[PDB]
């Protein structure tokens, strides 16, 4: 099955969160909501390294609080 | 809400089998997090 | 099943507002509790 | 209703067959939306009854032994 890490390689091309809002919002719909599942570890990933605007590999704990 | 349903030790063991392990320690840093924000808040 | 939630931070925190910080430790602590047993299951 | 309340009634089940027994009752009769607090006064009396220790709020490390 797919990996995060597939995803995350799309998604890292995302830029200014509002494109990847759009781009979550795409892929919802139409989604396989078991993999979605997967997807969602890095729509995380992808928004947390955006808001930070640094490249994790594995994203910190400490990172997480900031999110909205 | 719909969360609240994931409070059963089975029932998370169940739904647990079909996640691999790497996505399950996303989840639980995920969670822990969460609380450790109304550990501060509400408790505190 | 319905964790796909769980790895989701912006709707978790939400979810979690409804819910009691007593279940949220509860479940926590089942959380962890079940991720660790997958942890000698794969193991190696 | 309260997850206390449901632990009340489920402190009176014995032997743990009987409380599989009332916990699969349960399940099907249900509000679903009112099942999930149920199960977790479910998990309690499991537990307190699986340890034989009748606990208010249930210690970390006996989750483990929960079958």
């Amino acid at each position: 099955p797919l990996t995060k890490t597939d995803y995350l390689m799309r998604l890292r091309r995302c830029q200014t969160i509002d494109t990847l809002e759009r781009v979550i919002e795409k892929n919802k719909y139409e989604l396989s909501d078991n993999e979605l599942a997967v997807f969602y570890s890095a729509a995380d990933h992808r928004l947390a390294e955006l808001t930070m605007n640094k490249l994790y590999d594995k994203i910190p704990s400490s990172v997480w609080k900031f999110i909205r | 809400e719909a969360l609240k349903i994931l409070n059963n030790i089975r029932t998370l063991r169940a739904q647990a089998r079909e996640c691999t392990l790497e996505t399950l320690e996303e989840m639980l840093e995920k969670l822990e997090v969460v609380v450790n924000e109304r550990r501060e808040e509400e408790s505190a």
